[PDB]
């Protein structure tokens, strides 16, 4: 396939920041609720 | 200088197919064989041996000392 | 036994029904029921594809009973070739409906 | 009865750009209200009822 | 030259080994001096020059198949991208194992296993081929 | 407008993106069960609670994973953007109905968080067997909110059928025979025919056990003659049809995705592979039994399910060397589509392998209910079903959006998934042989290793998945706008660019019968 | 079905035809290396003529390119064909891609 | 021109073969797992009676 | 504008309303299960029959009053309601199967016999018979129905559609009287849970199917039917052709041969 | 099989009412002689309380639980009993 | 009539890529984080 | 009269998996057997045969619950 | 039992346990050979220069691939079937023993001659005695005569379960309202263990299944004490 230069095109460092942030969305609110299981359990 | 031999020019995808499909079927040939006797047989044997001269009573006096029995001390 | 009082299609059928129905009646296919019959697709004697507008796609299946469908545009002008088998194809535009 | 579809295909093919389930009238626009309404209203009440179940009641 | 969106019913070009002739010329539009190289190839190609040749070649045609053909560095970014991210899950591995796993049970002890082994080779687990067959219990030691 | 445009729709393009989001979230929703199962199963102990929590997590990756994920994705999402491409059809033959299917289908997801909500939530497996599923032993909401949501996916997926069959017999070209539409059209119409003949008798077998529950009938109970067996004949009944529906459309994708990459005009047999999808859906409803060879059933009728259970791998051979021939000669493009479609052909292969030794009843004795069955299934479905999606995905993700992906991260993406998967499921095979039962939250400790080892590679999975979020953000980020596509005169859903018009073949194509 | 001498002759018939036209040009080199083999040098000696007819020297030069990328990894076909159709190249003028550079990457 | 790859992809190779060796030492050997291993050749049985 | 001759439906919003009530109709069951309130069900009933009618209501202005069913949309329709009546004959085979699998393996519960110990079926030659004569005829008058559209004749369509509409109440009055006067109920073992599971879905379905000829009935009055075009009366007969087949079973298999 | 009629000249509406006033209306008639005739009560049996039959593993969503939908006293025993 | 186009097919915005990043993170986010949350609902009863 | 029994023997009316039949039809006979000979002026031994075979293989709860319901007039089978 | 690090079955402790081993590695070796053979070919039709897309012919190589697929399933189905049906095979026992499901233990009852019945449950992580196995050891072990064909039945008093044994090549549904056959012989004395194989609630993982196989006269002595 060929295709355009991108329109609005995303440097090295927004990909590190949409990278960074996609995996803080998974990771953080899972963590959280793992790292307090105990509380959770033996509450 | 010289010229150049005409080489082969048609089939050559052809060719190369038919040769390695034939080698191929040589090698799961030769991976049978090795499989028939490096496990099937094996087991077979492994199987055999243990239980030819197996005595089984024996079996059990070596475990009722060991104390591993709720039945039998 | 058998009174009338049930309207018929020609007396209350409407809209794009009706539109079919009667170009039906007239041996004309606007709205593309049923399949064109190839011509013998030479340069001299072309498919004839009509169009409302200047461009139509094309479905060639080249050889009788190819499983394989043959597709691209065909625009208006000198008539084209399928890719496949040449055979020739030319758009006819037109006007209000086929 | 007589047979008035020719009106109503007339109403029903009026070029007022309406989709075909507000095309009858004011009628349709209350009815579909209606609808939509219990339909949302009882979409929230599911909810409360769901959040309801969820926890014990001693 | 430039490709547009609005151009996608009309034929186009590509370069692609198994479809060599594509369906219109890389440069359509030619300058004063193109057009009269395009003259010029009406007459004898033995008298073009070597630089008209690769001109009237870069007028049908983009890339050469040379060029297109060409390998990539691409695996060592894919390979080693692929490892970084293997990486970076031995640490959320890590994170786990630190915040979330609680000890193990207490039968995973040296002593314990060591008792367990006994117990298990004293029943003759698997004495056939799995487990008690590797124990000689002649010499009393796992066998060589 | 957007509501009329979103909630409203009457277009078989935006109801297939709706249908894409939709699995898309679902997805993310079924990896975070299938990561809590292996972190409960990661080391030796218990880290939720006993096997009831951990159960419902199970069956719901299960529910999950199936019908809010691949079926959507396969089904309403491929099938509604390309099947009507695909025969230059305007729309879909009821295009309200098909409407319905989508938003159906978000109330069938609530209700299944619903169950998992209220009581101790449906811990029964996604079987849902009696009497462990009964009042008595789970009694409360939980397990009747389970029935009501496959009540609605299997409305949603009734209406869906009956859609496609229509449209895929009615709405081609004239001159176009069935024998003149693509593979993946056939797969999508074989796939309906499966979902309309199955799902009604799932729909029977659930209401017979939500009456058990609450109408105090005794279908599957012993104390009024009823029988706990005959729900598993039932569901079954379904289930065996449900897992050929789960890969059939896989089939047809990655038959146009060979094709494609290999630079071909078509695929090599083409009525050989139109033969062996509807030979597998065939066979594939003379086989139920063979879940139930521990149950008690007679030998002749253990022989009997053996042996049609083994013959379905004649036609999916064809399919699998099919495939093969496809590649012969090609000019081989090594796209990461082409990457899913190729680790899809080897894996699924093995994953059908494991399905054969099942298929013996005598060694399924001592392999049921262990996890070689789980080693199996998710073979062809991590590995096949999921392979075909991420596949097809990649491969038309520009003709759905007009926008690039990067080829190089999704290659990234690819490699990761792919040592995640296999390291994940692959030591489950010995786990199986060795006797781990399934639907365990703690095992004895000789099978610590596999356990350890299989948990760290669901992991890996994991960082493949997010990492294929930021892959679609980038591309929509960086807005590279799609030119030229190759091989249009043999894949007609491109020839309307990228992104085609909301209304496409208004006026249709034309094909003479020559 | 026929001889590979059959195949042959139909091929350089085909492109001897003198009125042969652009399109014609194209779909008869693209259909060709669909096939299992490397064209022969009386093929390729009539498509560059038919080259020469239709004033395409550029496809000439490629019709070269496609003769070697047909050969695959046997890297004495090429040389043998360019061999056998020197005679031919020296009486149209036709530079082969090595003479003009377009065999570097 | 050189492309990104031309330009960094023996780094990135170098870099991520390192790194996910390291890491995967380090928690497969460092951080307490127990892999259970076979006792077969490693261990001493001992009286448990 | 198109030159194809299918329906471009206009964007609409009864999927939504129907699907939000399919939620609220199974939520509803379960609150009325286990929370004691039927206040979700009614709610959702409610806006599914309004769904239903609005959908339907539209079907009719977009073919009646627009026009929009030519003979291809009229095609699809055809297979769209055979494959939705398939559907509906497998959805009633797994009660078949239900019925079949608990009464030629009789449990020793049930006294290891069937009809089971305590059981006392109905005489299938009383009133059983008698609504098989009913919807036997009822077939009968539909196809005299049928006969008369296609033969223009306003009058006898409307007398012999109302004759079969009759009939459909009369077995309906029937089972309703038989299921009160039953000696067993449907809590009764598995005699009484496949009886009644199997012959009320069988019921609901001639309340739908008589509900289906209702409706051609009053399009009939307002002359929406033509001699040649009148689908929904043909689906609303295949559909009452198929609940008077599945009666045949349910009187062979459970009322006569099960008893 | 024939039946025992004829006709086959043609299918029409003529031949269909024929067939609903001179068969099908007729059978429905006889059978609703034969049924309002073997009609009447008959004798409710011994009540024996039977384990596989008034089944209740759960109330009934209505009344007080224990009542069957088309509950009959006079047929319908309890699992106690008959009413009284 | 509606949108046509590249990044108008479609009931979410592109038009700013990070309005977009939050968008995608809400939603893809708040799937994942679900049976996380069920799991502390139904341990946090008893 | 041929004793030495074991346990119950291979019966060709039973020859599956499924055994739930076999307990109950030597239930039956058991039973059936005893009332035949409690009336008739005859000694239930002659009974034995089928008492030693149901015992075999009937779980105690099952034995149990049919014994309760034929004290109580609610044994479904026939006696 | 099952040992660390283990790939394959549990040493066969049943001649029918030995026969699936040797059915598995025949079968194996198809399997093997099979995936080997598709990885194999997808590797050579990758790996070359060389192009052939023109349309191909397919009817001749179709009957190879299912001719030779056909001939490999028939000879997987002949011994498994074999089995199947020695399996079956009718073969007097000398002893019955029936077991009961229940959440979440079996119960055991010997009834060929007196009424022996009692409870069998998972010995608690916190009490297991040094040397004994995490969630697989029962306070009341399943006594059984060695070198003997034994009758097993299986139902179950609530919901269902499946006794398993994976050494014997054992695996049987346990059912309410329903009475299972199996056939067990062991040819060695030992102590044998299986883990309830069908999903039964909160304690499914913790209800194992542990035989004591001993010469007769000590089965016979343990069944008068167990009175
Ligand atoms: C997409 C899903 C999918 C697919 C396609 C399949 C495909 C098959 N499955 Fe599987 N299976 C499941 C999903 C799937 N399965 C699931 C979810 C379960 C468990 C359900 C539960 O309990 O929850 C399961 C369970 C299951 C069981 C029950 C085991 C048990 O519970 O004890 C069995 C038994 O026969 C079985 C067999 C097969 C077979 C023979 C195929 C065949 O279709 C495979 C055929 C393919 C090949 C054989 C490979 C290609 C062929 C060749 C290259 C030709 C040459 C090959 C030979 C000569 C053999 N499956
Ligand atoms: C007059 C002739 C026809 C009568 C119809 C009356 C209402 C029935 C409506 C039809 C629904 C059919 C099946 C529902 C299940 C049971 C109803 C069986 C028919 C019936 O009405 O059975 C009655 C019991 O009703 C009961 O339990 C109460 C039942 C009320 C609640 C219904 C439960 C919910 C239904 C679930 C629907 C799922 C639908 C399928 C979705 C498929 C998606 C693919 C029998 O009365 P009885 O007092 O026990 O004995 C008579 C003694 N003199
Ligand atoms: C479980 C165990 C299963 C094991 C399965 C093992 C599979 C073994 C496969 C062996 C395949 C052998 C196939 C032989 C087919 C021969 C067809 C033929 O004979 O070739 C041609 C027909 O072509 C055509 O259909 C197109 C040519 C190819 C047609 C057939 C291609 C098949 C390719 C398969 C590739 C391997 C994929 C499957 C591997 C399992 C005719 O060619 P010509 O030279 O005349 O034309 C060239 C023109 N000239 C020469 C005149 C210049
Ligand atoms: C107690 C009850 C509780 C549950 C509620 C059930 C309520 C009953 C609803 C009964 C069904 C009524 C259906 C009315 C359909 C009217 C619309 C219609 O019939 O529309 C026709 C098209 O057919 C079409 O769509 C036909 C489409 C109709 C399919 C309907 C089939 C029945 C489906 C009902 C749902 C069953 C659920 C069963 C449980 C599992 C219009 O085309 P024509 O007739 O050719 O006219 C055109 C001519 O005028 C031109 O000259
Ligand atoms: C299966 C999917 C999950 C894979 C593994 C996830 C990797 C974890 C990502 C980090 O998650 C965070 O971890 C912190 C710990 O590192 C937690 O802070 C906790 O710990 C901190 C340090 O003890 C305290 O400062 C905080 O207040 C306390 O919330 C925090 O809440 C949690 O969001
Ligand atoms: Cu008992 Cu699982
Ligand atoms: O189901 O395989
Ligand atoms: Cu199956
Ligand atoms: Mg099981
Ligand atoms: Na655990
Ligand atoms: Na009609
Ligand atoms: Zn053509």
């Amino acid at each position: 396939i060929t295709a355009k230069p991108a329109k609005t095109p995303t440097s090295p460092k927004e990909q590190a920041i949409g990278l960074s942030v996609t995996f803080l969305s998974f990771l953080l609110p899972a963590g959280w609720v793992l790292y307090h299981l105990d509380n959770y359990k033996k509450s | 200088s010289t010229a150049l031999a005409k080489p082969q020019m048609r089939g050559l995808l052809a060719r190369r197919l038919r040769f390695h499909i034939v080698g191929a079927f040589m090698v799961s040939l030769g991976f049978a064989t090795f499989y028939k006797f490096a496990v099937a047989e094996k087991r077979k044997k492994a199987y055999a041996d243990f239980y030819r001269n197996y005595d089984s009573m024996k079996d059990f006096e070596e475990m009722r000392k060991a104390g591993i029995f709720q039945s039998a001390k | 036994a058998s009174g009338g009082g049930v309207p018929t299609d020609e007396e209350q059928a409407t809209g794009l029904e009706r539109e079919v129905m009667l170009a039906a009646r007239k041996g004309q296919d606007p709205y593309n029921i049923l399949a064109p019959k190839a011509t013998s697709g030479t340069k001299e004697d072309p498919n004839l594809v009509p169009s409302i507008t200047n461009k139509r796609i094309v479905g060639c299946i080249c050889e009788e009973d190819n499983s394989t469908v043959i597709w691209f545009w065909l625009h208006k002008g000198e008539a084209q070739r399928c890719p496949s088998c040449g055979t020739h194809y030319k758009l006819v535009p037109h006007q209000l409906a086929h | 009865f007589e047979n008035r579809v020719a009106e109503k295909q007339k109403l029903f093919q009026e070029d007022n750009g309406l989709p075909v389930h507000l095309k009858g009238g004011a009628t349709d626009n209350i009815l579909y209200r209606v609808t939509m309404t219990l339909c949302l209203g009882g979409t929230l009440y599911s909810l409360y009822c769901l959040g309801w179940a969820s926890f014990p009641h001693k | 030259s430039v490709v547009k969106s609005e151009d996608y019913a009309l034929p186009s070009y590509v370069d692609r080994r198994d479809y060599p002739l594509p369906d219109v010329a890389h440069v359509k539009n030619l300058s004063a001096s193109q057009k009269a190289l395009k003259e010029k190839e009406k007459a004898s190609w033995s008298s073009l020059s070597i630089d008209e040749k690769v001109e009237l070649y870069r007028l049908k045609f983009k890339e050469s198949f040379a060029e297109m053909n060409r390998s990539t560095n691409e695996w060592k970014t894919v390979v080693g991208a692929a490892m970084f991210f293997i990486g970076f899950t031995a640490l959320l591995l890590i994170w786990e194992k630190h915040y979330v796993y609680g000890p193990i049970p207490h039968t995973f002890e040296e002593e314990w296993v060591a008792k367990q082994t006994k117990r298990m080779l004293d029943m003759k687990v698997a004495p056939i081929q799995g487990f008690s067959a590797k124990w000689d219990y002649d010499k009393n030691e796992w066998k060589k | 407008m957007f509501i009329n445009r979103w909630l409203f729709s009457t277009n078989h393009k935006d109801i297939g993106t709706l249908y894409l989001l939709f699995g898309a979230w679902a997805g993310m929703v079924g990896t975070a069960l299938s990561l809590l199962i292996r972190a409960e199963l990661g080391q030796p102990g218990t880290l939720l609670g006993d096997d009831q929590i951990y159960n419902v997590v199970v069956t719901a990756h299960a529910f999950v994973m199936i019908f809010f994920m691949v079926m959507p994705i396969m089904i309403g999402g491929f099938g509604n953007w390309l099947v009507p491409l695909m025969i230059g059809a305007p729309d879909m033959a009821f295009p309200r109905m098909n409407n319905m299917s989508f938003w159906l289908l978000p109330p069938s997801f609530l209700l299944l968080l619903a169950s998992s909500m209220v009581e101790a939530g449906a811990g029964t497996g996604w079987t849902v067997y009696p009497p462990l599923a009964g009042n008595l032993a789970h009694a409360g909401a939980s397990v009747d909110l389970t029935i009501f949501s496959l009540h609605l996916a299997g409305v949603s997926s009734i209406l869906g059928a009956i859609n496609f069959i229509t449209t895929i017999i009615n709405m081609k070209p004239p001159a176009m025979s069935q024998y003149q539409t693509p593979l993946f059209v056939w797969s999508v119409m074989i796939t309906a025919v499966l979902l309309l003949l199955s799902l009604p008798v799932l729909a029977a077998g659930i209401t017979m056990l939500l009456t058990d529950r609450n109408l105090n009938t005794t279908f599957f109970d012993p104390a009024g003659g009823g029988d706990p067996i005959l729900y598993q004949h039932l569901f079954w009944f379904f289930g065996h049809p449900e897992v050929y529906i789960l890969i059939l459309p896989g089939f047809g994708m990655i038959s146009h995705i060979v094709t494609y990459y290999s630079g071909k005009k078509e695929p090599f047999g083409y009525m050989g592979m139109v033969w062996a999808m509807m030979s597998i859906g065939f066979l594939g409803f003379i086989v139920w039994a063979h879940h139930m060879f521990t149950v008690g059933m007679d030998v002749d009728t253990r022989a009997y399910f053996t042996s049609a259970t083994m013959i379905i791998a004649i036609p999916t051979g064809v399919k699998v060397f099919s495939w093969l021939a496809t590649l012969h000669g090609g000019n081989i493009k090594w796209s990461p589509a082409m990457m899913w479609a190729l680790g899809f052909i080897f894996l699924f292969t093995v994953g059908g392998l494991t399905g054969i030794v099942l298929a013996n009843s005598s060694l399924d004795i001592v392999l049921h209910d262990t996890y070689y069955v789980v080693a199996h299934f998710h073979y062809v479905l991590s590995m096949g079903a999921v392979f075909a999606i991420m596949g097809g995905f990649v491969h038309w993700f520009p003709l759905f959006s007009g926008y690039t992906l990067n080829d190089t991260w999704a290659k990234i993406h690819f490699a990761i998934m792919f040592v995640g998967v296999n390291m994940t499921f692959f030591p489950q095979h010995f786990l199986g042989l060795s006797g781990m039962p399934r639907r365990y939250s703690d095992y004895p400790d000789a099978y610590t290793m596999w356990n350890t080892i299989s948990s760290m590679g669901s992991f890996i999975s994991l960082t493949a998945v997010m990492l294929m979020v930021f892959i679609i953000w980038e591309a929509f980020a960086s807005k590279r706008e799609v030119l030229t596509v190759d091989l249009t005169t043999t894949n007609l859903e491109w020839l309307n660019g990228c992104p085609p018009p909301y209304h496409t073949f208004e006026e249709p194509t034309y094909v003479n019968l020559k | 079905h026929e001889t590979d001498e059959e195949f042959d002759a139909r091929w350089v018939t085909y492109f001897n035809k003198p009125d042969i036209d652009a399109w014609e040009l194209r779909k008869g080199m693209n259909t060709l290396v669909g096939y299992d083999l490397v064209p022969e040098p009386k093929i390729i000696d009539a498509a560059l003529r038919a080259c020469r007819r239709l004033n395409d020297f550029a496809s000439a030069v490629r019709i070269l390119e496609v003769v070697k990328d047909k050969a695959g990894p046997h890297k004495e076909i090429y040389p043998y064909v360019i061999q056998e159709l020197r005679p031919t190249l020296n009486e149209l003028g036709i530079s082969t891609p090595e003479e003009l550079g377009l065999d570097k990457v | 021109a050189p492309d990104f790859h031309d330009k960094y992809g023996n780094a990135v190779l170098a870099s991520g073969a390192t790194f996910c060796v390291a890491v995967w030492v380090y928690m497969a050997t460092q951080i307490g797992i127990e892999w259970n291993p076979s006792p077969v050749g490693r261990v001493t049985p001992k009286e448990w009676r | 504008h198109q030159t194809h001759a299918y329906h471009m439906v206009n964007p609409s919003p009864w999927p939504l309303t129907g699907a939000l009530s399919a939620l609220l109709m199974t939520s509803g069951l379960t609150m009325w299960f286990h929370f004691n309130s039927m206040t979700l069900l009614m709610i959702g009933l409610t806006t599914n029959m309004l769904t239903m009618y609005q959908w339907w209501r539209d079907v009719i202005r977009e073919s009646t009053f627009q026009g929009h069913h030519t003979p291809a949309v009229q095609k699809g329709l055809r297979y769209g309601m055979i494959l939705f009546i398939i559907s509906e004959v497998l959805f009633f085979t797994g009660f078949f199967w239900a019925f079949y699998h608990s009464s030629l393996a009789p449990t020793p519960e049930l006294g290891g016999c069937w009809p089971p110990t305590g059981i006392h079926p109905l005489n299938p030659l009383e009133v059983p018979l008698l609504n098989t004569s009913v919807l036997l005829a009822s077939g009968v008058s539909i196809t005299w129905a049928h006969h008369s559209l296609m033969e223009g004749d306003r009058k006898h369509m409307l007398q012999a559609l109302f004759i079969t509409i009759t009939l459909g109440v009369y077995f309906t009055l029937l089972q309703a009287s038989e299921y009160y006067e039953a000696p067993f109920t449907i809590s009764d073992g598995v005699y009484g849970s496949t009886f009644f599971v199997a012959t009320g879905f069988h019921g609901l379905h001639v309340i739908i199917g008589s509900t289906f000829l209702i409706v051609c009935f009053f399009r009939q009055l307002k002359f929406h039917f033509t001699s040649n075009h009148h689908f929904g009366f043909e689906a609303a007969a295949w559909y009452w052709h198929f609940v008077d087949v599945v009666w045949l079973f349910l009187y062979v298999s459970i009322y006569w041969w099960g008893s | 099989a024939s039946a025992a009629k004829g006709d086959h000249g043609g299918t029409g509406a003529r031949t269909w009412r024929f067939l609903t006033f001179g068969l099908a209306l007729p059978s429905v008639a006889l059978c609703t002689l034969n049924s309002w005739l073997h009609s009447g009560h008959r004798e409710r049996p011994a009540f024996i309380p039977y384990h596989h039959l008034r089944i209740r593993t759960k109330p009934f969503s209505w009344g007080d639980g224990n009542h069957t939908f088309f509950h009959n006293p006079r047929v319908n025993p309890l699992p106690t009993g008959y009413e009284k | 009539h509606y949108e046509e186009g590249p990044g108008k097919n479609i009931p979410f915005s592109v038009e700013n890529k990070w309005r977009l990043l939050a968008m995608m993170t809400l939603f893809f986010g708040s799937g994942f984080a679900a049976p996380f949350f069920i799991v502390r609902h139904q341990l946090l009863k008893k | 009269k041929i004793k030495n029994y074991q346990t119950a023997p291979f019966d060709s009316r039973f020859p599956n998996q499924n055994q739930t039949r076999n307990c109950w039809q030597n239930y039956l006979d058991f039973h059936r057997c005893e009332k035949a000979m409690t009336a008739k002026g005859g000694d239930v031994s002659v009974c034995e045969w089928y008492r030693r075979v149901y015992k075999s293989l009937c779980p105690i709860s099952w034995v149990s619950t049919w014994d309760d319901r034929r004290a109580e007039g609610t044994f479904p089978g026939k006696i | 039992m099952a040992y660390p690090m283990q790939l394959g079955f549990q040493d066969a402790t049943s001649p029918i346990m030995e026969e699936l081993l040797h059915f598995h590695d025949h079968t194996l070796m198809i399997v093997f050979l099979i995936s080997s053979l598709v990885l194999y070919i997808i590797s050579l039709m990758l790996t070359t220069k060389l192009t052939h897309t023109s349309t191909m012919d397919a009817q001749e190589v179709e009957t190879i691939w299912t001719i030779l697929p056909a001939i490999i399933l028939i000879l997987i189905a002949l011994p498994s079937l074999r089995i199947l049906y020695m399996m079956d095979e009718i073969n007097n026992p000398s002893l019955t023993v029936k077991t009961m499901g229940h959440q979440w233990y079996w119960s055991y009852e010997y009834t060929d001659y007196e009424d022996l019945s009692f409870d069998s449950y998972m010995i608690p992580t916190s009490e297991l005695k040094p040397g004994e196995l995490r969630l697989l050891e029962v306070d009341n072990r399943v006594v059984l005569p060695m070198e003997m064909t034994i009758r097993m039945l299986v139902s179950s008093e609530d919901v269902l379960h499946s006794w398993a044994v994976p050494s014997l090549g054992l695996k049987t549904d346990a059912i309410p309202g329903r009475l299972n056959q199996t056939t067990l012989m062991s040819s060695r004395p030992g102590l044998y263990y299986g883990q309830c194989s069908e999903i039964c609630g909160s304690n499914h993982s913790f209800m194992p299944i542990v035989l004591e196989l001993v010469p007769l006269k000590y089965f016979e002595k343990w069944s008068a004490s167990m009175l």
